[PDB]
């Protein structure tokens, strides 16, 4: 269990959402689109990325959080390519 | 023709005022109806018994003004400002009282003054009540609801000390319970030489049903010598027989008083406007003032005794 | 410490003596203070059951006046002027109009008793209401002047009973004949015990339920406020009454408070009546007219005369069957006649009106129905000028008031007529001609406005001549249909 | 008549209390107060009539209690906009009552 | 010039209406109609007439206010047959 | 005869001595004190603009609670509770629930300034801030009080400060730290300067006014009445700020300034905000939220913040910028997890009300708008489970607010972060996080809800147990829709 | 779970009263927050310095009750009703003040009474003050709103007798201006013996931090023994002195010094259900006694020079 | 800025009055009292914002002429709700202004 706080492209806020230590930028993008996605932003098509808050640099959609060297209640966002 | 016209700022009797209307004008000129049709005050038949009465009692006063509407209260007083200073004034009083009573101040008066109180100041009660009817008689004479209004205040002021010689008696009977206090003041002001000559006088005054004359025996007369030759010599006694009380409460008495005399002193200035005037009310001042004088002599006499 | 009440109250009142430098008579001349003969000694059994005392009356009635104004100054901006219906505003203007200066004048009938009352609680009390009227003179001249600068009609509250406007002399005539034109006993009688015991709660608290309805809670606030003076110096009046029965004077007192009761219905009729039944908008009709009369008059007025002693009116009958029937006569009268009122009566008959007075007073469109369906069509036909008087009314000898009676499909009217000193008098009912013939020479050489425009004194002898004599000083002083006649629309 | 006959034989007195901070004080006074008569109550907004057969009785002490705050008798009239019955105050109880029965 | 006051059939008051000394019943129902019908009372089918209030003889149509020993201000009805 | 204030004005504040017994530091600690080392005599110079006296003060403050009250009894029966808008009703809870026991907070504020201030008149005039504060603490929960037997939501009025509500922390962590957690000198620049004279006439006029428009006279009243206190008593400020500038201390006086004006801003953002803007009836919103800021914040507190000496604090552009858009984005936090809050937030965004918000903030609908688009939706599709949250917002370290930006076609969003003694913190400013790193002694080891969330303080870790840790007693006092959503049938 | 509940009569916490809650009890309830979480007394870092403060000089008293809230002021005072008081005993000392100064009272007191005044009277605005601050500081630390709120009225009236002072001092000076009235006050609170043991009392008396020594301190030593050995000797002294202002004057600030007696009093009952307070209540009493004597001789001493 | 530096760069001084008896009055006073100064008013229902440039008087004696009772200057507190400028006040007047000129 990891906790991280998450902003979704095109959402209002920043939230605590919950991951797991071995989810890939590919899970985490999904658990944080669940909070938002038809809740407050319109689905969309395209890839849901993470990096960390206001980086130029993207995650691999492969990689783990725990090979990402995140540390817990650190800030991330989710955007589309 | 009818013309069309704008809303006023005011009531249209006061509209060609110089100044913004008053709280005072606004709801105290111009009231008396009655005033306006000579013959027929009331609107009933012209000779009905009140009709009769007013116009003989009222219009054909010999103290005469063609604008007594335009007589001002100095103070500019109200019900709601009345009521605003007497409840200052009598809240204090209370206060006096009270604290007063905490501290024994009835226990402390040099040996006997119960009884000159008992025979010089309790029976003051049916002079007051007399003030208060003449009060009220001149209210409802006046030709002026401004002049009537002034009358109303003074009506109340003379049940206030009315009241205040009734609260006063009783409690000065709870020191001394053998001196007369609350049991003897009706004989005394019916039996008692001193106060003969102030019954006379008011029994008197209070059947001067002319309104002019009931104003001037009762204000300019009958209430300035109450002041002169009762209210200030008690305080003088009260103070050579160690009583405290009495002096701040007739200081309080005071200033009604004095207030009843500045819009007194104000209507006749008012009326005489009109030289004419002058005779009338000199006429009876001195037609009033001997009874007034031997009133307070008897008074004086027995209060020395 | 300080000593209760109960234990100098007693000095206060202890102020009746025997004279002896004038006669007992002079000092209480009969044709002022009205004591039938009833030696002083006895008039100091009188009993004030609603005491006070100064201290208390000015902390009290300090209180009183605070919460009247902060009330009035917290919603000057609430727009009742501009966003109430314009039958409520009549309704403001026709009370202030028919009320302030008589409460001015109440004083005088307080004042009369507080010198010539031979009973010492009845003089002290009077002077408390000498006080009480004279707040409510200036409460309701000082509420309605803010409203001057928007519409000439509220000039009335004070101008109205200096003219001879119809209702301001119907008022007067009435004032004039229970407050200030008669004996100190007389006021204690008509105008402490019946007419401010037995009417006055219809008008200042009957009407504030309306108000409240209507959301102008100043209005509201402020009359239900001058009430509670009325409830406690009105209490002058029973224990005088009392008095009286024991003292041998029991048919002197019925017939003062019967006197007194029918007088004061005529007029509540003519002013009351309409406001609660047609200027108040329907939705705000806490109850009708009849209901708040069966509250107010019958269930609590009526029950205490009883109590107290004495006999329901020997009008009684006329008096019930009037409450159905007077007051929608004179509703028309007055709106028929609107351009002499200094308000602007509502005619209030759209069919939603209609189907409430209906159910109030079974048998309503049958009756004035049929008047209003004539006027309704002339309304909607734009025969304006047959919806504007030609004539006068025939005015009452007593009340001052048009004679009426039921129209419609059964209709009946009576007219009660009476030579007296060679001339012809007319009255509107049987009560009205009893009360003539009880006191002639109060009212015997009074002049109507009909027979002052017979006299020639109303000249010009036309509309504009009497609504000139009346008082009217603009064209918007004069009354109007409340609604611009708007109303037609809903028919 | 009959309606009106209904109307006058009642035996109600009590308080009308004007609209304001005395009403509900005033009603569950009359109800403590008076144990084992029915309270009648008629609210017309501007005002309520408040009500019990033959007596009604609102003592100073209950009404204290009931509103909250210190209340002398006198202060009633502040609020007392009417009343039904004859009336018998003092500095402890405001009495509304009839004399005869109806 | 003759004033009497006038209550028409079926409608809700008396009315001041001047009339002259030399008017018939018919003349005299005439000027009262005028400040009644079609204004609170519906025109209808009928011979006006002439009655002293309340009364239960009725003038003759053709006799005039003087002929009738009427007073100036006496009541009068005016009724249909 | 009675001597004129002025003449004997100065002996009431020759306070000041110097001590022996004691030394002058002992009896006033500087952390209580905060006099910044300036000597006591420098203190006497010290002169309160708004001067009052012992007997002026109870005779009008008699005088302020007889109107207020008098009022609110006058209007019982004006229906507010069952005719009002609910969401004019969610308003009011969210106002007495947010101040009432707040302003008994405001006491002490005042208390620690009339014992340890310098500045003798500082200490008289905090004396009667004392009151003051107890007045309005009293008004506050005796006027909801009378709601509580309508609605247990009414409750909060007394219970939220004692609760761990979101809102009462939020509200709590900024009174804790501008008034009853710092020294006398602080209390007087952050208190009855910053916050008194900048913001609360927002909250207490300028929602006046929308309370007028609503037809809550008894609210506009109290709430206008409160303030002409405040503008007496914030007074206090001015002059300290004035005497720390003539010696010396100008940097710390702006630094103090600038937290509490940006502390209080995030606060007012989430309540006054979402109040003028959305639960305010549309046709009772006098101004808009920006709007009363620059009547009130920029045009008078900031140009009289100038005219002191001071200068625009070093944000004043974020700040401008966040006018536009923060209590956009903190009404949306505060309707979707609506649950936690103890009012019933409106929406606000009928097709009517995107109008106006799209006229007072061009492009509104294209950024809150898309956001309100998806809700709108899931409403019509009975989706009701998407309109209720699953998971806590992040919360700001500094304000105890959500973390927000702006959403939409030009989404924009940052959070500023910081690592301080091995822990990490988020603000949702960068002036949040200046003011923790001005003073982290105050705020370092606080922890915010999301921080006990994952501590393990709240059990169980679910939307229930967040719920129950917060102080809710009952399903009635949990928020909803004020509407019950009804305005998606105006969509 | 969560239940669903009627709405409560009144407030969640008065709800279980047998009695209808009061207006006091409606506003002054339990509305210390601050008492909830013994960690943290306020919402910020649990170790700020307002925290620890708190925590050291409340929470850990020695004076302990475990329900501290359930204290009632007797008098049950709320702000509206104080003010009510308190207008109606500050217009009568106001009316007082205007009286006695009409009837010139200051020229008649015996000779060389503006200088004892000048000296035992006038600087007592010094005194005064300090139980305003020392009043303000046993407000914000009280355990309980009830508590707090006796305290705020407290300080008012200690500003309420601060006020008094200073405006009789103005007043009398402008008979007697050679006396050094409202010139002299401070030299004398600082360098007078007389002064001496007041201030020195005072000046230790605000350093105690502890709110149940500084409550002891002041309501149960210091505050009474200025009502039995300033207030009742000055009276006495006025009297010696023909002032009969002062007696008065004082007589209406005892009413005030009673009531905060009377509360006083009450708390002091309450916190005694637990019996483990009479010691400490006992020792602090004890403590301070001796600086209080000496301050009252000291004074006594210069009254009677 | 340009909104926010035109809206900060005024002189405005004045009372600000809550809804009541004193709102007529002191818009009358202000206009009396500051001869040649333009008054503005801005009506917000539950009160009403005055104000003049640089300075803003209100005499005792002027504002109890419009007011039409007896009135003291300290009783303004009553219903002087907020102020725009410094504040200067004693028995016979208040007056609203600022030091710096912008
Ligand atoms: N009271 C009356 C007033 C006027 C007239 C009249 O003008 O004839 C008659 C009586
Ligand atoms: N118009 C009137 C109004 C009130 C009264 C009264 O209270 O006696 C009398 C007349
Ligand atoms: N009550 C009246 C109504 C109207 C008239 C009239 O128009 O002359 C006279 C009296
Ligand atoms: N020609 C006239 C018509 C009508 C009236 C009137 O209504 O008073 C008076 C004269
Ligand atoms: N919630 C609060 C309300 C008011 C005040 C204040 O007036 O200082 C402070 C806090
Ligand atoms: N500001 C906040 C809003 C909501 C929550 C929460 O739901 O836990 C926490 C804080
Ligand atoms: N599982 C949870 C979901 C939401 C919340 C919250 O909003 O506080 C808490 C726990
Ligand atoms: N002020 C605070 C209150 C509570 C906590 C916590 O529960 O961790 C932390 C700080
Ligand atoms: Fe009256
Ligand atoms: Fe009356
Ligand atoms: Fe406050
Ligand atoms: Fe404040």
């Amino acid at each position: 269990a990891f906790p991280v706080h998450a902003a979704f492209e095109k959402d209002f806020l920043v939230q605590l959402v919950v991951v797991d230590l071995n989810d890939s930028m590919d899970q985490v993008a999904e658990k944080v689109a669940y909070h938002c996605v038809n809740r407050r932003v319109a689905p969309r098509e395209g890839v849901m990325r993470v990096r960390k808050h206001r980086s130029t640099e993207l995650f691999p959609r492969d990689m783990t959080i725990a090979e990402s060297g995140l540390n817990p209640t650190e800030v991330i966002d989710v955007v589309f390519e | 023709s009818f013309e069309s016209k704008k809303p006023m700022r005011t009531w249209s009797h006061l509209a060609e005022m110089r100044k913004k209307p008053s709280e005072y004008d606004i709801v105290s000129r111009k009231l008396h109806y009655s005033t306006n049709n000579p013959d027929s005050p009331w609107e009933l038949s012209p000779d009905s018994p009140m009709n009769l009465w007013y116009k003989q009692y009222r219009n054909a006063s010999p103290l005469k003004h063609d604008n007594w509407d335009a007589f001002t209260d100095p103070d500019q007083l109200v019900y709601r400002t009345y009521n605003l200073m007497q409840d200052g004034q009598e809240s204090y009083v209370q206060s006096l009282f009270d604290q007063f009573n905490e501290r024994e101040h009835d226990q402390m008066v040099r040996e006997g003054w119960e009884h000159t109180m008992a025979r010089c100041y309790s029976p003051l009660r049916y002079l007051f009540h007399c003030l208060q009817m003449s009060s009220a008689y001149v209210q409802q004479m006046a030709p002026a609801s401004t002049i009537s209004n002034c009358c109303i205040l003074q009506t109340a002021d003379s049940l206030r000390w009315l009241t205040h010689t009734a609260y006063r008696t009783h409690e000065l009977s709870l020191t001394y319970p053998d001196a007369g206090l609350g049991e003897h003041e009706r004989e005394l002001w019916e039996k008692e030489p001193g106060w003969q000559g102030l019954r006379e006088l008011m029994e008197k005054q209070l059947t001067a049903f002319d309104w002019g004359e009931a104003f001037v025996s009762l204000n300019l007369v009958v209430k300035p010598m109450i002041v002169e030759s009762i209210f200030k010599p008690l305080q003088q006694q009260a103070w050579e027989n160690n009583d405290t009380l009495l002096p701040l409460l007739i200081d309080s008495q005071l200033k009604d008083a004095e207030r009843h005399s500045r819009w007194s002193k104000a209507l006749v200035k008012h009326a005489l406007e009109n030289p004419d005037n002058h005779a009338v009310i000199e006429g009876w001042i001195e037609k009033w003032r001997p009874l007034a004088d031997r009133a307070a002599e008897a008074y004086l006499s027995m209060l020395s005794s | 410490a300080m000593h209760p009440r109960k234990d100098w109250y007693e000095l206060t009142r202890a102020t009746n003596w025997t004279p002896s430098y004038v006669t007992e008579e002079q000092l209480f001349p009969e044709r002022m203070s009205g004591h039938m003969g009833i030696p002083l000694e006895k008039w100091e059994s009188y009993d004030e059951p609603y005491k006070t005392s100064y201290p208390e009356y000015v902390s009290i009635q300090r209180e009183k006046d605070a919460g009247a104004y902060s009330v009035k100054a917290a919603l000057e901006r609430a727009k009742i002027y501009e966003n109430s219906d314009p039958g409520w505003i009549s309704t403001l203007k026709s009370h202030y109009g028919a009320i302030a200066v008589g409460e001015y004048a109440a004083v005088t009938g307080e004042g009369r008793m507080a010198r010539f009352s031979k009973a010492p609680g009845n003089r002290n009390m009077a002077t408390f209401g000498m006080m009480d009227e004279l707040r409510h003179g200036q409460l309701q001249l000082f509420f309605p002047h803010e409203y001057c600068k928007k519409d000439r009609q509220f000039d009335w509250a004070w101008r109205a009973y200096h003219s001879n406007e119809w209702a301001a002399i119907a008022a007067k005539h009435f004032f004039d004949d229970i407050i200030t034109g008669r004996d100190a006993i007389s006021v204690a009688i008509m105008l402490t015990f019946s007419f401010e015991t037995g009417f006055t709660n219809m008008q200042f608290l009957g009407l504030a339920a309306d108000a409240a309805e209507a959301g102008d809670y100043t209005f509201a606030n402020l009359i239900s406020s001058i009430q509670t003076d009325e409830s406690r110096h009105a209490q002058q009046g029973g224990p005088a009454l009392q008095l009286l029965i024991e003292n041998g004077k029991r048919e002197e007192a019925q017939k003062k408070v019967d006197m007194a009761i029918w007088r004061a219905w005529r007029l509540f009729a003519v002013l009351t009546g309409p406001v609660m039944d047609y200027y108040t908008p329907l939705e705000d009709r806490s109850q009708s007219f009849k209901e708040f009369m069966y509250e107010w008059i019958i269930g609590q007025f009526e029950r205490s005369l009883i109590d107290l002693g004495l006999d329901k009116p020997w009008y009684w009958d006329l008096f019930l069957k009037d409450i159905d029937e007077l007051h929608h006569s004179y509703h028309m009268g007055v709106w028929y006649w609107r351009t002499t009122a200094w308000w602007n009566p509502a005619a209030g008959v759209t069919p939603e009106e209609r189907d409430w007075l209906e159910e109030k007073y079974p048998g309503w469109n049958k009756r004035w129905g049929r008047c209003w369906d004539v006027i309704t069509e002339n309304v909607l036909n734009d025969r304006m000028d047959l919806v504007s008087p030609e004539t006068l009314p025939s005015v009452c000898n007593m009340s001052q008031i048009p004679l009426v009676g039921v129209p419609g499909d059964d209709w009946n009217i009576e007219v009660f007529s009476l030579e007296h000193n060679g001339r012809l008098y007319h009255f509107g009912s049987e009560v009205d001609r009893w009360v003539f013939q009880q006191d002639p020479v109060q009212y015997q050489n009074h002049m109507n406005i009909v027979d002052r425009f017979l006299a020639g004194q109303i000249q010009p002898m036309t509309l504009e001549g009497a609504l000139k004599y009346m008082g009217f000083q603009s064209i918007e002083e004069m009354g109007k249909d409340a609604h611009d006649f708007a109303w037609a629309d809903k028919c | 008549s009959t309606l009106a006959d209904q109307a006058l034989h009642n035996n109600n007195v009590g308080p009308i209390i004007r609209a304001g901070d005395l009403v509900e004080p005033v009603i569950e006074t009359a109800e403590i107060d008076n144990p084992g008569k029915e309270i009648t109550v008629e609210d017309r907004r501007a005002y309520v009539r408040i009500a019990a057969e033959g007596e009604l009785i609102l003592t100073r002490k209950t009404l204290e209690e009931q509103l909250g705050r210190p209340f002398n008798m006198q202060e009633l009239e502040i609020n007392l906009a009417s009343f039904a019955g004859q009336i018998q105050a003092d500095e402890d109880q405001i009495r509304f009552y009839f004399d005869k029965t109806m």
